[PDB]
């Protein structure tokens, strides 16, 4: 059983990582869409056209 | 007398050999009981540590 406990620890750690991982980006999307403006838009477009 | 002594004496050993077989068979059957008890109790032991 010393291995079947370890498998359960690894698996729980993985599921926890998964939830935090999806929350990170799901939140980042809301932060972006809430905090953009045409200066921020211009900076990005003008940076990327300069490597076009 | 000599023939009946021969007969009754020689039948003893034929009889006793079957009881040596009785003892070896009983030995192995109770041995199976030993093992098939210890296995199930070790199973419950591992399950207890697992639940813990």
């Amino acid at each position: 059983a010393q291995a079947e406990i370890e498998a359960e620890r690894k698996r729980a750690r993985e599921e926890l990582r998964k939830q935090v991982a999806i929350l990170a980006v799901a939140g980042a999307e809301k932060i972006i869409e809430r905090s953009v403006d045409e200066a921020a838009n211009s900076d990005i477009v003008d940076k990327l056209v300069a490597e076009l | 007398d000599l023939d009946l002594a021969k007969a009754s004496a020689t039948d003893q050993l034929k009889k006793a050999k079957a009881e040596a077989q009785v003892i070896i068979e009983q030995a192995n059957k109770r041995r199976s009981q030993i093992l098939d008890e210890a296995k199930a109790e070790a199973e419950q032991e591992r399950t207890k540590i697992v639940a813990q």
